[PDB]
């Protein structure tokens, strides 16, 4: 296909969770929740993370709770059958901004913003392509590009026209640690704490291998030293051929 | 007499596991069989154990993939063995296949087990597809759609099956809860005919690496391929490891990880890797019911190898000529692999059209030709 | 008598054709006369019966 | 214990001789008639004690117990559920 | 148990629907349905019956259109993603009085009228239990029962008190077929369209029984006859002993 | 030599199917094998139909059941045939047993078939139960309870295990999904263990009914066998279709088409007919560990039928007292049935436990004693 069709390919960035022993680094995952639940989640859901799933990671239960208890979710209904609103509980998923398809397609002239729990995963690149794409909005379109209307021009993304505009700029958050808030701060943020939606696992994975591939690389050399030794008789073996 | 040779229920697994006599020269290439087992076993408990969380209705089944990679205690551990060994699965496969062929395990006397074999390879191919239905993400719900059609293919009566294998007009929740039944069920299907190519296997007992009678020097099953195949065992291991641990994802397609919308198809259709080559032979063929023919053809075609081989000799060991035809029939198996993900684009179409017709012309003419040639040569060669 | 032997039931091909061709039969008038056979049984009882007052 | 074919595993067998007849030369329904009535009669005869016996009994000690239990509930046997509780 | 306890047990009543070869009525499933219209579903949901499955049974397609499209039901959401209602169509299902558990208890001094969809199958008696219960409301308590509050004294159901007031009284439903609306008629009638609602397959099921009987039973007199033939050599089989 | 004798596939089946070697005067009680064999395929053939339909999410399960009777195509007819399968499929059982225990089938030289028997009865049992529940009706909901519950008995880890089984608090959408996989699975498992203790009976081959060698005097499988088979097949058939039919519920629980309500059990718990004696056997002993040990062991006590039967004869048909015995101790069998299902009440309290006490005095005291008594009788009688 044309670069255009394809996109370009993301840079490989060295993130702190690349590498066989490596972890997310929590304190980039706690500023870029804060970069989600500040610009992204204007447009973008997170639907299948809970506020459990923050406790520990980024947040304490304590955070996460205070977090949950400022939201309105739908309870049981009342003793006349009348609905109920109740505040949140860690068990709770973090709410989305748009009730349904139509409502977010209607805000986003008719673009429907992915949800965000799964899309570390769900685009080759996982969090280069997020990092690239949302650093990569450059200030003009190259020339001869005749963008569709309420699209904006970023090459990594494919076709190039993408519904969703350059967001992240110097200072659109306040940090809570003091970490300069610059864009590519905020991108590499958000986009390890998306990685981090997509594969929660991730660092408990990881350890595991680790002591998988220790336990196996033992067992590994000893049943080679198991199999020559029992095969030796067999190896060894010799003949004397005295033709009758 | 020994009691594992009295009772009758024992003799047979000694004779299968234990007293068995096998050819003393057997190398790894004869352990994918025992791996293509563990496998299997592997296979049944993550699936037996995904089945237990994963719910079929298509309003949920993505979501109830989501809850096993998310909720439950080692879901992801188990999701993701099981998808890595479905690749692993293939990867032994064709292994085991390929060591059949290049050794000549489909001549006789050993006909019906490579025949059965080719079953099994269908059955696998059903089972690890249906099995990515299950997920329902985008990639899912297309291959099911592709899958279900090739039926369209069968002229008059075709579009009605089609119809009846969905369940419905399109894709959707009747689809997905009937490949979950069956994917649970094929598994059990294809250990039934694994066992069967043993059992046929079992009158000739293994070929060997010189394709000579081994009948003048065997070995127990156990202890010597037992231990030999525990090697295989851990660095299948270690590869699994590295796969499930390090990086579970490789594998697969990002794709997979958007739920299915039948609205759209992902521009990038790219199957699993291991349908790749079937897949590049079914785009390379311009016609509907040629396409899917040809696909299916490129494995039944196997089913002829008994006839067309006509060698002497059994399997490439001594034969230089053959072993390098079958070098450039892999690799020519495995470009068409490499085509099947390509764009659709010149001048891969060309060209998978080029590998395709390789692909069929080493059963119908190069392996008769050259199978006869060196029959000649072996003859006139050491007269 | 012979003859009937000799053309549907000696050859296990005719005879496997000629079971068959009377399954079809069968299954054909059996349909339709159970069909009748329970409208008769069930008579003005059942939607067919009362359609026609709709 | 049992072998196959050619090697059963019979005792050696001497003089018997064994005849029978083509099915389709017998009548499959040869004396169905005698048979259905004083055959069955005889075969049901012989074995009715083993069945009455348990049966009956076992039917006299449900019911004693069905009746026992039904007065229990009744206004009548009040004082004797009490008791029983 | 006590007599109480357990209920009466209904009468055997001679249902259209008794006997191997007979449907229902579906001149009374009609009536009944009209009963269940006027009278039951105030109360009590009828959730597993779609409109469709009333065509061709009771109704006509356009009776059952027209039933449907008097009705609204949630539509897909507008382009705004604003809520939206529907008229009706065949697959929709006939929708309830209450919407939950609790609206349903609000209305019924705390009772829970149960869906009837499949209370036919769900009672021991079936037909006969809902006729029974139905129609028999005694006028007066038998002396010395003391009903709970808001009870009401049917002894066919256990326990005795039952949270659902009598309900048939003569002419409450006007028959469209000027069929009299007498409690026993209009309690034979919605027992019946129960019945119906709980096992709507009956009618096909025992036809289908019938051509399988007869099929069946032929099969059986053959393989008899079959398995005699065979075996006549073995039966017939003749010995002569001579003692070596 | 015949191709069916040659091939090593076609000479399994024919060892089984064919020439198998029978002797010639099994009478109709050993025709409850093939319908056994017969229900296990129908209960496959509709179990996976079933499975094609059914959502095992516990949201949806209920209604999942209804959606099959209501508007999947013959759907009731697979519904209630899958589900009048199992009340065959275990009077069959029960007869098949039946059959063996009065014939001496469990004597040696088959006491092999017969604890692979037992093993094979336990896992109907479980079969059949986690299928019940998995209906989520009223009934199944409490059934599971009970059931995993049971392992509460076993002290300390007991409660722990119950919560694992669960996979939570309560009976639930988790346990309902655990119950859909093994439900499937169960009985391909359950049909491994039937063709097993077929093979560990073609040792000895089939008893027959005067409990001689048949060695002198045997018969083909087919025509004999197969032809003889036909005629329960069909007899089954009709049993199955004036239930299946003309009476679909009348086997069944009204209360299982109440759905699960976690908050209630209903006041009139009877489990399914076929649990009935076990049931009453639970009641019957007021502890807790117990009444499980004990129900329990009321299966697990038929493998020591090899042992306690002292008898130099094999089988009842020449044993009047023992046919005395068994007529009693079966009869006891279902009264247990019966009590199994009335209210828990005087005075059927008491009624309950002396016949849980003879149901095991029969093995225990009675078996034992009684085959003593009659080597004695037959020795001195013949005089
Ligand atoms: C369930 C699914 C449906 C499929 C049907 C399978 C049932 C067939 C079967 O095993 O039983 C038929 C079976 C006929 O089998 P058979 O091979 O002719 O003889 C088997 C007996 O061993 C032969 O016993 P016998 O020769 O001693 O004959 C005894 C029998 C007479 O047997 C008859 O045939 C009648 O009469 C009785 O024992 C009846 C008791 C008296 C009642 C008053 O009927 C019985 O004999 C039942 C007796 C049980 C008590
Ligand atoms: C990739 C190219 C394959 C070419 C292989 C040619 C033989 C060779 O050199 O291999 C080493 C060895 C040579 O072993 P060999 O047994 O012929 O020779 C041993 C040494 N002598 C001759 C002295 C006895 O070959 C194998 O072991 C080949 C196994 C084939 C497996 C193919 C897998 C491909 C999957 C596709 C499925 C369809
Ligand atoms: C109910 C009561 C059972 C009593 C049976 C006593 C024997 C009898 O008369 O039966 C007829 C026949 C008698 O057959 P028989 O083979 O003993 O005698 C044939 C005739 N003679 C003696 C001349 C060779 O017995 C059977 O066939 C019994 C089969 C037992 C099946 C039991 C099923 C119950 C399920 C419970 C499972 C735990
Ligand atoms: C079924 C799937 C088969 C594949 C197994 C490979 C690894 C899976 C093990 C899970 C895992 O992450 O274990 C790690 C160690 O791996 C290891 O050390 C396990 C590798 C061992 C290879 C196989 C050896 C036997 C395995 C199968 C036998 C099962 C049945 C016999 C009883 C660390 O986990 P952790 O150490 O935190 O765990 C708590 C105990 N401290
Ligand atoms: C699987 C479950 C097995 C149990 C079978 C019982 C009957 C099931 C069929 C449904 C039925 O009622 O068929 C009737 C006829 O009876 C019949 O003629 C069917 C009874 C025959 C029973 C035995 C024959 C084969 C059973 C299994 C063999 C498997 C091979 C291929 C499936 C109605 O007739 P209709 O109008 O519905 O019929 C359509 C064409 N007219
Ligand atoms: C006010 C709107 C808006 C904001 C703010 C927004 N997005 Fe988006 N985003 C969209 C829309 C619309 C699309 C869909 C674009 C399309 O498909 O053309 C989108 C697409 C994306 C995609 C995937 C594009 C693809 O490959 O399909 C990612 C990743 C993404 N957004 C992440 C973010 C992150 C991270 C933030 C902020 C930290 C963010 N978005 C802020 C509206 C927004
Ligand atoms: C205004 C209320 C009301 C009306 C009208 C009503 N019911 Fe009910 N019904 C109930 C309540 C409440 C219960 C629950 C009673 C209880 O469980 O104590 C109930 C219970 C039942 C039961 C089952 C009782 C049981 O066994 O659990 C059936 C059957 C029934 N109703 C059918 C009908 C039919 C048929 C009609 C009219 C043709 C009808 N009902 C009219 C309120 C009503
Ligand atoms: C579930 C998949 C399979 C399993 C578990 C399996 C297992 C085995 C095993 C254990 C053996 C004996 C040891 C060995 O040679 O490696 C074997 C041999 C064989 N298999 Fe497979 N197999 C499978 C699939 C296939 C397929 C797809 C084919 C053919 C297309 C095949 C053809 C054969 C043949 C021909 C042999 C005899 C080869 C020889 O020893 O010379 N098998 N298989
Ligand atoms: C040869 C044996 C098997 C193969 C080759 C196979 C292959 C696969 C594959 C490729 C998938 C898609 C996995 C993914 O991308 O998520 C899958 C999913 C699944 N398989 Fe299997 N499978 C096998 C056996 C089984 C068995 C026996 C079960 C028993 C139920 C099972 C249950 C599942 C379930 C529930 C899923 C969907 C959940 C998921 O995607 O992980 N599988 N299988
Ligand atoms: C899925 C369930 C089962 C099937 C399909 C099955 C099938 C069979 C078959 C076909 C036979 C040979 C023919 C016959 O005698 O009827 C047989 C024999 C036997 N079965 Fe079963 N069976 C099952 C369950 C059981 C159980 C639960 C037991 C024991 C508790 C049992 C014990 C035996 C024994 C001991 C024999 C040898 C009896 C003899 O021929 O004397 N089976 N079974
Ligand atoms: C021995 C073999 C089997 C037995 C004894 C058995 C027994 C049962 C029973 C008693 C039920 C409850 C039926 C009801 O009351 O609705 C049931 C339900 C079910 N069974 Fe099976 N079953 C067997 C095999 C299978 C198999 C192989 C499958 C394959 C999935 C299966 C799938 C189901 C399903 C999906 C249900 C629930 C839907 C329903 O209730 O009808 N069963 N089974
Ligand atoms: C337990 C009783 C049932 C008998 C079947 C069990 C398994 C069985 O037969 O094991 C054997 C170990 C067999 N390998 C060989 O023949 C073998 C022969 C020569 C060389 C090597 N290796 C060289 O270095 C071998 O590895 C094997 O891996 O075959 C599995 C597939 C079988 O499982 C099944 O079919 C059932 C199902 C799980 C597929
Ligand atoms: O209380 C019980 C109960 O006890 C069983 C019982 C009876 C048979 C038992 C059993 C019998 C034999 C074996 Cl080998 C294992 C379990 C299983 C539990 C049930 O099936 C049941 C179903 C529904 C509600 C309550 C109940």
């Amino acid at each position: 296909m044309t670069a255009a069709e394809h996109g370009l390919h993301p840079a490989e960035y060295p993130w702190p969770q690349n590498g066989m022993l490596s972890t997310f680094d929590h304190a980039s995952l706690r500023r870029g929740y804060q970069v989600y639940k500040e610009v992204c989640a204007a447009c973008h859901s997170l639907d299948r993370i809970a506020w459990r799933n923050l406790v520990g990671v980024t947040h304490t239960t304590d955070e996460a709770k205070a977090f949950a208890e400022e939201l309105e979710y739908d309870d049981e209904p009342d003793d006349e059958g009348n609905p109920r609103k109740r505040p949140g509980k860690l068990a709770d998923y973090i709410p989305g901004p748009y009730p349904n398809e139509q409502a977010a397609r209607a805000a986003n002239q008719g673009a429907l913003p992915p949800d965000l729990s799964l899309i570390a995963k769900a685009r080759h690149g996982g969090a280069d392509y997020i990092f690239a794409l949302l650093t990569g909005y450059p200030d003009e379109p190259p020339a001869g590009v005749v963008l569709a209307p309420g699209m904006n021009y970023n090459p990594y993304f494919p076709g190039g026209g993408i519904g969703m505009a350059r967001t992240l700029f110097d200072g659109v958050v306040e940090y809570e640690d003091g970490t300069p808030a610059t864009t590519s701060q905020m991108a590499k943020d958000v986009a390890a704490f998306l990685t981090w939606a997509a594969e929660p696992e991730h660092d408990e994975r990881k350890k595991l291998g680790l002591k998988a591939i220790i336990v196996i690389s033992a067992m590994l050399g000893l049943s080679v030293y198991i199999k020559k030794f029992k095969w030796s008789p067999i190896k060894n073996r010799k003949f004397i051929y005295n033709p009758p | 007499m020994a009691l594992r040779k009295k009772n009758s229920l024992l003799n047979m697994a000694n004779s299968y596991v234990l007293d068995s006599p096998q050819p003393s020269n057997l190398n790894y290439f004869w352990n994918f069989g025992s791996l293509l087992a563990l496998c299997l076993v592997i296979q049944l408990a993550t699936g037996i154990t995904l089945a237990m969380h994963y719910t079929s209705h298509a309003s949920l089944a993505f979501d109830s993939v989501e809850h096993i990679m998310r909720d439950v205690n080692f879901g992801w551990f188990i999701r993701y063995a099981h998808a890595n060994t479905a690749s692993f699965f293939f990867i032994c496969i064709y292994a085991h296949m390929g060591r059949n062929i290049y050794y000549g395990s489909y001549k006789t006397p050993r006909v019906l087990p490579w025949s059965i074999g080719v079953i099994i390879f269908l059955l696998l191919i059903i089972t690890a597809f249906m099995g990515y239905v299950l997920v329902f993400g985008q990639m899912s719900l297309w291959g099911a759609t592709v899958i279900c059609n090739l039926v369209s293919a069968i002229p008059w009566l075709g579009e009605d099956i089609v119809h009846f294998l969905w369940g419905g007009f399109s894709v959707g929740n009747p689809t997905l809860q009937r490949f979950f039944a069956l994917h649970y069920l094929m598994p059990f299907v294809l250990a039934v005919f694994a066992l069967l190519h043993l059992i046929a296997l079992h009158t000739a007992g293994s070929s060997n690496p010189l394709g000579i009678t081994s009948n003048v020097d065997k070995l127990s099953m156990h202890p010597y391929y037992s231990f030999k195949d525990l090697i295989t065992v851990f660095a299948f291991l270690l590869m699994f490891t590295l796969f499930v641990f390090f990086s579970p994802d490789k594998l697969g397609h990002p794709d997979n990880y958007i739920p299915a919308n039948p609205m759209v198809t992902p521009a990038s259709i790219v199957p699993e890797w291991y349908l790749l080559p079937f897949y590049a032979i079914l785009r390379a063929i311009p016609d509907k019911l040629g396409g899917v023919i040809a696909m299916v053809a490129a494995i039944l075609i196997l089913l002829i190898l008994p006839i067309v081989d006509r060698s002497i000799i059994r399997g490439n060991a001594f034969k230089p000529i053959s072993k390098l035809l079958f070098g450039f029939f892999i690799c020519n198996f495995l470009l068409l692999g490499v085509l099947g993900q390509v764009h659709i684009e010149p001048p891969f179409i060309v060209l998978g059209q080029i590998c395709t017709i390789f692909y069929f012309s080493y059963f119908l003419i190069l392996l008769p030709m050259v199978s006869t040639i060196e029959n000649i040569f072996f003859y006139i060669g050491s007269l | 008598a012979t003859t009937f032997y000799n053309v549907f039931v000696k050859r296990n091909s005719a005879f496997v054709a000629t079971i068959l061709a009377s399954a079809f039969v069968f299954d054909m008038t059996f349909e339709t006369a159970i069909d009748n056979f329970w409208d008769r049984i069930n008579a003005g009882k059942q939607w067919k019966d009362i359609r026609h007052k709709y | 214990y049992m072998g196959w074919w050619g090697h059963m595993g019979s005792p050696p067998q001497k003089g018997i001789a064994g005849y029978t007849i083509s099915p389709f030369a017998a009548r499959p329904f040869a004396g169905v008639v005698h048979a259905a009535i004083f055959n069955t009669f005889r075969r049901t005869k012989n074995q009715a004690l083993f069945v009455i016996l348990p049966v009956s009994f076992f039917y006299y000690v449900w019911t004693q117990a069905s009746e026992k239990n039904e007065w229990l509930y009744t206004k009548a046997g009040r004082h004797e559920l009490a008791k029983a509780l």
